[PDB]
């Protein structure tokens, strides 16, 4: 029961969605982002709409940015909820998983509000935000943030000091801090080791430089110290939570250029170039400059990237995604030494890893 | 005889469930169905190769173990005699003995698993 | 104490559907012996009720037709038989029914 | 009385067992998934039909195919269809499972788990609401519900 | 009137462990904020019922790679010695007396982790096999310490009949003076039958399921008939060689009423520490039981050794 | 700023008292008593559970799910078969075929949608100048046949015939958004 | 060694239990006052039937009548 | 609520009270009221053989009492 | 608030922290599903004058 060596076959979910990219225009793209890490849906397309907003050299209008950063929290949560929970489904403990899947359902409302999927909410669009949040879904989201550190506390009570869980867990995928970067991790896995590194505050993309929060760092590199990482991090996103909420400018959603974001219902049916633009933005989508970017986002699960290249068309060239799990896997390897089949369940988990990402 | 009724009773019972398990449902049986499960995949090599343990001297030691409790389960019938104090001796230096080899196979990193 | 006041409340529950055939008919129907007002009823014959009292997603709910189209739907019910008039309102889409 | 009754009531008895104990597999390829653990949630509890989650295909009676089946994978769906003793029900779950759903033009989607297992019931969505997936489930124990097995058994 | 009274204790104890899966999908349930069946019967009473019949009405295969002779026969004595072995169960008349009670139940808890290991290695599968691998360790690492805890509870009890257990509880738990051991025989208790956390052998996370991935439905159902009547033994064990009940020699009656209400407490326990704990490694469960308890044990089986010959409390022998 | 997660502050300092604090928890299981208190309390709380068939979980006016072809109010179909929502679709679910009436007006005589490529992006609605295609609150339509997932003008424009007493009162609650 | 001894108390209890109470049954015995009415307990017990001895005229100190007064007593017994 | 756990321990706490009343009661009508008499030495066998030999019918749980 | 205050202590005490205040389940904190019509702003560049685009 002693793994002598991990041979990761991922392909199973290759969809083959950058191919199917390079024949859809920017706007008709958008989704395959919301299903490639589909447990942080809207922190995905966040690091599209910024790699278009880069090309097109236009910034969303500043309550869009709150929306962008008071909902890409919320995706944290839901990612990081799923990652202490099915992590502690495989090691055992099933209980966890029942109890923060009813706030999982919770804030799916939201994504079902502001958009009308629960999951895949094609909502943050490159020049901005798609449509204004609903009257009092604020409050909504605020009476559920007073709630939700009483239940991580409950999780916290189950499986953060038990002999069972610090047995399995503890002193199992150390990973050393000079491999954490020559194997490109990304995110929880560099901080578990030590490095000190965030996107949010060491490459500000929105907002995020006027919000304050900690970073937390392991001092080792187990699988214990990143799964502090996990539940100390909702502590932290539940903090921008509360500014968010506090100070969410008013004005508008989208980016008032009719030539990137499409125009108002109301104007598109009473105004000439408003309906040219709406009808032009649909059929052709709107041009990019030719040129090449590297935008990188704290993603839940690490440094989540997108390179699009383009040309003066309305459909991008080449579109690589830059999926943090991609180099977690590739060092799976090197994790499990010395350690039983059952270290490899405990192991995959605490990578947080969808395929989704990874095959893509 | 009213033990042996007990178990050939629950042996006709347990035969009989298993019995009309196999000739009561539909089957409908081909190659692809009855084929080794291991994961949706065909399983590379069979199941019979030899599949090293690594905790073979506890195995070993928990023999030895258990002849060690045949020496200890007379002790309820032992503490009748009219001693009291042979027994008590031979009692606590048997525990004792267990002990200490446990103890050096402890040292030993005998009850660690070879990695 | 207060354990006589829901055992009070467990004999409203129990009887307060006509009678026996009554709760017979909700009880292994709809495993909800639960009663609430009358918000209204369908031209086919689901009966809508409300209770204020419980949670958020538990206080708006059906009671079935027997028969809708001549299809004896005293077991075979499913959601799809309310109207589009009340699948607004039973969904909480809004306030007013 | 006729015989023909006795058989009708019989065949009611198996098909009851066999709706009220649906068990499926620990079978979510991908993104829709998600959605089946919240079908397994709190809010959705399917324990309430009897209806519980096992690993193993030889203890499951249906197959929820929820999400995109790749030609990689292909084979290993149909494995794992053929273990399931019979009768086995499957119930294609999403856009990427029904058929090809958004990458139905790609070189290594098959265009829906049609093409590999005989897909019962169809629930539409992408991914479906919880609700949409336990419609789906309700529906398919409605077809047990009226299979028909024992009483043409007696026609035979 | 003899085959009678299996009756009173076969069927019964059927029905019994038919509604504890109710009850444990229940219990479980609601520690998770779900309603466990309620859809099939009143309050799911049926749902045993319905999964019962599926089972048996659904088609039982004869794998390729597999051993038809063990593959068959490993089934047969799980439920088999997991049924006869409540037969010296005094509750408060045993249905047969034995004077060697607790070793019957030793020989036949032991024998019953040969069901594991040739049901998985006959069903030539690489996961049943790991299974089977599992409950060699699971059987070493207890075995052992459930011996000797045994011995020194009974050792101020006299002889080794199960229903002079009663007569030594007269009027006192004999929880009391050996809480020590009655935690560790709580543990070893749920080292068999592969309770969580120690469900390694029926492994559903690091093995699909475990010794189990090829019994199809028929002969499946016939490891949970045995896995669940073998959790409410020795909860019903641990009533009478722990908490002991009431006896009232003029009220027979008494023992029973009580001893059920302390073997489903004890019964709800192990369904309720399944829905707490994580699960342990294999090589944990080893050293857990071999560090810890055997040493405290082995230690505790000296002070009782000792207890009666510096207390004048030697038990009689009949 | 970081946060030290998992790093001790001050060691070396264990007195008796202290020593057999530990003593009794390792020796008592004090931490995992502690945990069967969480889920004991969970035991005796409501069940957050919903009867699906009787009670419906929530929704929004927003939702998408099943389409439908709207009608103004004299009757008239509203869709003019502009086809720019087979040009934005990015999953090619449309199609049109559209040709004249022989009254004059520009209307369809193909709107078949395939609900098996549809992947409920909602962007056919916001492209629709008239709001001839809608996606109504139907989540459950789930069939027993891949065929009746694919779509006519006939059956889109019964869902449409059907939920407009939905339909409208949805659209009449957020199109100030849009 | 009072740090070794309470250094073990706190991480490694169960292996000074083990080795306390391990002393503590050995030197039990020897300091309980009731642990030399272990054996005469088990000489009481007559699981044989005491057979009875002739008499010669020179058998004084054993009794005739069972209950008589000048033979073994068990009367420490019931005040034990 | 939890209370609905009760119907599956109602019944079922029946049914472990069954196989002990059971043994009892049908020990007392086989044995002519009195208790199954247990035999786990030589010496109790003898007795019970006895019983078997001084009753005319070839039953040990029928006692004879002064009456001879 | 339907634990009959026995229960309520029982829940509270076991789980170690008060929780009726924080409970999971909402009742009647939740805004109405129906709202008022809003007007949402109307953001820059409606100027009217002074906006021509070669500028932004
Ligand atoms: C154990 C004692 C039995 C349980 C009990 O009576 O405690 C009630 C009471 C329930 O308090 P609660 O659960 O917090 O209140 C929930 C509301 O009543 C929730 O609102 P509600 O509408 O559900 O009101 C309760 C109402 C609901 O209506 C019902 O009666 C439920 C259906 C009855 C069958 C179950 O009535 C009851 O549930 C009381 C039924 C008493 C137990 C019935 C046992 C049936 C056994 C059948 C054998 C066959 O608990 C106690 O005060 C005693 C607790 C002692 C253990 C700690
Ligand atoms: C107390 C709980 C435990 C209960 C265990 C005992 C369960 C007892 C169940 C009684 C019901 C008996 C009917 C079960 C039918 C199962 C077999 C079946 O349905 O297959 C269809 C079978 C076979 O159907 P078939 O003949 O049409 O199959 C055709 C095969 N091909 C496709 C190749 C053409 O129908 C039967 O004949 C079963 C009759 C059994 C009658 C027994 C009385
Ligand atoms: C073997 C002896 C019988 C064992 C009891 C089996 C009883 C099955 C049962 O409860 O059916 C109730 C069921 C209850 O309906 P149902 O549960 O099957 O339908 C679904 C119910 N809702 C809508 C609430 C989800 O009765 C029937 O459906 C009719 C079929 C009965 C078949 C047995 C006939 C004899
Ligand atoms: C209904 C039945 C309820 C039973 C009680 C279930 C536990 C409820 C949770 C209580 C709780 O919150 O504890 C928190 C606390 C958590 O402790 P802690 O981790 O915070 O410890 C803090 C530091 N020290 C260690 C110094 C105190 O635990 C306790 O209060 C009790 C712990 C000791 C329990 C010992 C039980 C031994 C069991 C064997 C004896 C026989 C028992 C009878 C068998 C029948
Ligand atoms: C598919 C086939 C598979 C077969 C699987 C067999 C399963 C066996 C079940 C486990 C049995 C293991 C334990 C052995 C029986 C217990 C022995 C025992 O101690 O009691 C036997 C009992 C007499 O015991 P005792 O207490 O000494 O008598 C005192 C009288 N006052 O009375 C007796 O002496 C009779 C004991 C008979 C034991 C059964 C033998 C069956 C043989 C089948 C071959
Ligand atoms: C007067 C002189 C004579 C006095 C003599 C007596 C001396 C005092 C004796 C006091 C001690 C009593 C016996 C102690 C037994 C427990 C032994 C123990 O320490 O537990 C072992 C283990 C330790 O944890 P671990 O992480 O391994 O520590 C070392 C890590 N390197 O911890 C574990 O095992 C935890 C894993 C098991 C968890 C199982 C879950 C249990 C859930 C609680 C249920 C309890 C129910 C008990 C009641 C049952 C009623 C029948
Ligand atoms: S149908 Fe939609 S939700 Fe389901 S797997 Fe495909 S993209 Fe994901
Ligand atoms: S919802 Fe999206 S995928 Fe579906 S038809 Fe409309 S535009 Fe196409
Ligand atoms: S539905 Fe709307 S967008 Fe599509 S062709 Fe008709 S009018 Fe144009």
């Amino acid at each position: 029961e002693m793994v002598r060596k991990c041979d990761p076959h991922i392909g199973l979910l290759h969809r083959g969605t950058e191919k199917l990219i390079e024949y859809k225009t920017y706007l008709q793209a958008l989704p395959y982002f919301d299903r490639l890490d589909y447990v942080s849906m809207m922190c995905n397309e966040q690091a599209y709409s910024i790699a278009v907003e880069k090309l097109l050299n236009i910034q969303p209008p500043p309550r869009a940015q709150w929306i962008r950063v008071l909902f890409g929290e919320i995706t944290r949560i839901l990612n990081h909820i799923m990652a202490v929970t099915t992590h502690a489904l495989d090691i055992g403990a099933m209980t966890p998983f029942f109890w923060m899947f009813e706030e999982r359902e919770k804030m799916f409302e939201f994504y079902e509000r502001v958009s009308g999927a629960r999951m895949h909410a094609a909502y943050i669009r490159p020049g901005g935000v798609h449509q204004d949040l609903p009257l009092g879904l604020l409050d909504d989201i605020y009476e559920f943030s007073k709630n939700f550190s009483l239940r991580i506390d409950e999780v916290e009570e189950m499986l953060t000091n038990n002999r069972i869980w610090r047995n399995r867990t503890v002193d199992i995928g150390v990973v050393t801090a000079e491999d954490a970067l020559n194997y490109g991790f990304s995110g929880v896995m560099l901080r578990g080791s030590g490095i000190q590194w965030d996107l949010r505050k060491t490459q500000p993309y929105d907002v995020y430089d006027q919000v304050e929060f900690d970073v937390p760092i392991g001092s080792r590199g187990d699988c214990y110290d990143r799964y502090l990482c996990r539940v100390e991090e909702m502590r932290q996103s539940l903090r921008i939570i509360e500014q968010c909420l506090n100070k969410m400018p008013p004005g508008e959603i989208k980016v008032d250029d009719a030539k990137v974001s499409p125009p108002k219902r109301a104007e598109m049916k009473t105004s000439m170039e408003s309906l040219i633009h709406h009808f032009k933005l649909y059929t052709e989508g709107y041009q990019v400059p030719p040129g090449a970017t590297y935008t990188a986002i704290e993603a839940p699960k690490g440094e989540f990237g997108v390179y699009l290249v383009s040309d003066g068309s309305s459909r991008p060239y080449r579109c690589k995604i830059k999926a943090p799990g991609f180099a977690h896997l590739a060092g799976l390897d090197k994790m499990s030494k010395g350690h039983m089949l059952a270290d490899v369940v405990a192991i995959i988990g605490t990578q947080d890893i969808v395929f989704g990402e990874i095959d893509r | 005889m009213n033990l042996y009724t007990v178990i050939f009773i629950n042996i006709l019972l347990s035969l009989t469930l298993i019995l009309v398990a196999f000739w009561l449902p539909q089957m409908n049986l081909y190659s692809e169905k009855a084929n080794p499960y291991e994961c949706g995949f065909d399983p590379t090599s069979s199941a019979r190769l030899p599949f090293s343990m690594k905790f073979f001297l506890v195995a070993i030691t928990f023999l030895l173990f258990d002849l060690e409790i045949a020496l200890l389960l007379p002790l309820p019938w032992a503490i009748q005699t009219i001693k009291t104090s042979t027994m008590m001796i031979m009692a606590f230096i048997l525990v004792t003995i267990l002990s200490l080899g446990l103890a050096y196979e402890w040292t030993q990193k005998g009850l660690e698993w070879t990695e | 104490m207060e354990l006589v006041e829901v055992l009070k409340r467990g004999v409203q529950q129990v009887t307060g559907h006509g009678g026996l055939r009554g709760l017979l008919r909700v009880f292994f129907r709809a495993n909800d012996i639960r009663i609430g007002t009358l918000v209204g009823e369908d031209k086919y014959g689901n009966k809508y009720y409300e209770d204020n009292k419980q949670f958020f997603g538990r206080h708006r709910w059906v009671i079935y037709t027997t028969e809708m189209n001549g299809k004896n739907t005293f077991w075979d019910v499913d959601g799809s038989m309310v109207p589009p008039e009340w699948h607004r309102w039973l969904h909480c889409m809004t306030d007013d029914p | 009385s006729r015989a023909e009754y006795v058989v009708t009531k019989l065949d009611d008895l198996i098909n009851w067992a066999r709706r009220s104990s649906l068990w499926p597999m620990t079978f979510g390829l991908a993104c829709c998934a998600v959605e089946m653990m919240h079908m397994a949630a709190p809010r959705y509890d399917m324990d309430r039909f009897g209806v519980v989650f096992r690993a193993s295909p030889r203890q499951a009676d249906v197959m929820i195919v929820a999400g995109t089946l790749t030609n990689k994978m292909a084979p290993a769906l149909r494995k794992v269809y053929d273990q399931m003793p019979e009768p086995r029900y499957v119930v294609s779950m999403g856009s990427c499972a029904n058929g090809g759903g958004y990458y139905h033009y790609s070189y290594s989607v098959v265009r829906g788990c049609d093409r590999i297992v005989p897909v019962d019931i169809y629930v539409p969505g992408c991914p479906p609401t919880a609700e949409a997936l336990l419609y789906g489930i309700l529906q398919l124990q409605r077809k047990i519900k009226r299979e028909q097995k024992l009483k043409i058994w007696y026609r035979r | 009137m003899f085959f009678i009274n299996i009756l009173t204790l076969l069927v019964p104890i059927l029905i019994a462990m038919a509604f504890l899966t109710l009850v444990e999908r229940k219990i479980l349930g609601y520690m998770q904020l779900r309603k466990g069946p309620n859809i099939v019967g009143p309050y799911g009473i049926l749902q045993p019922f319905a999964d019962a019949m599926k089972l048996f009405m659904k088609e039982p295969m004869r794998p390729l790679t597999t051993s038809m002779s063990l593959f068959i026969i490993a089934p047969t004595l799980s439920l088999t010695l997991a049924l006869s072995l409540w037969v010296p169960l005094p509750m408060p008349h045993p249905l047969i007396n034995l004077n060697l009670g607790i070793l019957f139940i030793l020989a036949t808890s032991s024998l019953s982790v040969y069901s594991i290991l040739w049901s998985g290695w006959a069903s030539n599968s690489k996961y049943s096999l790991f299974g089977a691998l599992r409950a060699v360790a699971q059987t070493i690492s207890y075995e052992v310490t459930m011996a000797i805890i045994l011995l020194s509870v009974l050792l101020m009890n006299g002889s080794y009949s199960l229903q002079t257990l009663i007569t030594t509880q007269e009027h006192m738990w004999l929880l009391l003076p050996a809480w020590p051991m009655a935690m560790m025989w709580f543990i070893s208790t749920l080292a068999e039958t592969n309770r969580a956390p120690f469900d390694l052998t029926e492994g559903e996370s690091e093995l699909v399921s475990g010794f189990n991935v090829e019994y199809a439905a028929g002969p499946f159902a016939l490891f949970f008939m045995a896995e669940y009547t073998n959790i409410i033994l020795m909860n019903a064990l641990t009533t009478i060689i722990f908490l002991g009940p009431l006896y009232y020699i003029n009220l027979p009656e008494l023992y029973s009423t009580n001893f059920m209400m302390e073997a489903l407490l004890l019964s709800s326990t192990f369904l309720w520490i399944r829905a707490s704990y994580p699960r342990f490694r294999y090589d944990q469960l080893m050293h857990l039981l071999w560090k810890n308890f055997l040493p405290l044990t082995l230690a505790l089986c000296m002070w009782h050794i000792s207890l009666p010959i510096f207390t004048a409390g030697v038990p009689p022998y009949m | 700023t970081y946060k030290y997660v998992n790093k001790k502050e001050q060691e070396s300092e264990v007195d008796m008292k202290s020593a057999t604090d530990n003593a009794a928890r390792i020796l008592m299981w004090t931490e995992l008593i502690r945990g069967l208190g969480m889920t004991l309390s969970y035991l005796f709380r409501e069940p957050a559970t919903i009867n699906y068939p009787f009670e419906k979980g929530p929704l929004s006016p927003r939702f998408r799910g099943e389409h439908a072809l709207r009608r103004y109010p004299s009757g008239e179909e509203r869709c003019i078969a502009c086809k720019l929502c087979e040009a934005i679709c990015p999953a090619q679910a449309i199609t049109i075929e559209a040709e004249p009436r022989a009254d004059g007006s520009r209307r369809t005589t193909r709107y078949d949608i395939d609900m098996t490529k549809c992947i409920y992006c909602g962007f056919c609605q916001e492209a629709c100048p008239v709001d001839a295609i809608v996606e109504g609150p139907n989540f459950e339509f789930s069939t027993e046949t891949h065929e009746e997932l694919l779509y006519n003008k006939e059956k889109l424009l019964n869902n449409g015939d059907k939920w407009e007493a939905e339909i409208a009162a949805n659209i009449q609650a957020d199109y100030l958004y849009r | 060694i009072s740090a070794f001894l309470k250094n073990a108390w706190a991480k490694e209890p169960v292996l000074v239990v083990s080795f306390s109470v391990w002393g503590l049954a050995i030197i039990m015995p020897m300091i309980s006052p009731y642990t030399k009415y272990a054996s005469m307990i088990n000489k009481a017990t007559p699981y044989n039937y005491p057979v009875p001895v002739r008499d010669d005229g020179n058998m004084p100190d054993v009794p005739s009548h069972p209950q008589d007064p000048l033979g073994p007593s068990l009367d420490w017994l019931k005040n034990l | 609520m939890w209370f609905e756990i009760l119907p599956g321990l109602a019944i079922m706490g029946v049914c472990l009270v069954i196989p002990g009343v059971s043994t009892a009661y049908i020990h007392k009508f086989t044995n002519g009221g009195k208790e199954k008499r247990v035999a786990r030495v030589q010496y109790q066998w003898y007795l019970m053989e006895r019983d078997r030999r001084i009753s005319g019918v070839n039953r040990y749980y029928v006692s004879k009492g002064l009456e001879n | 608030a339907s634990a009959t205050r026995v229960i309520q202590k029982l829940r509270n005490w076991a789980s170690g922290q008060d929780l009726q205040a924080k409970l999971q389940l909402r009742y009647q904190e939740i805004a109405k599903r129906t709202q008022p019509p809003p007007k949402l702003p109307v953001g820059p560049s409606h100027k009217l004058s002074n906006n021509y685009y070669c500028t932004r």
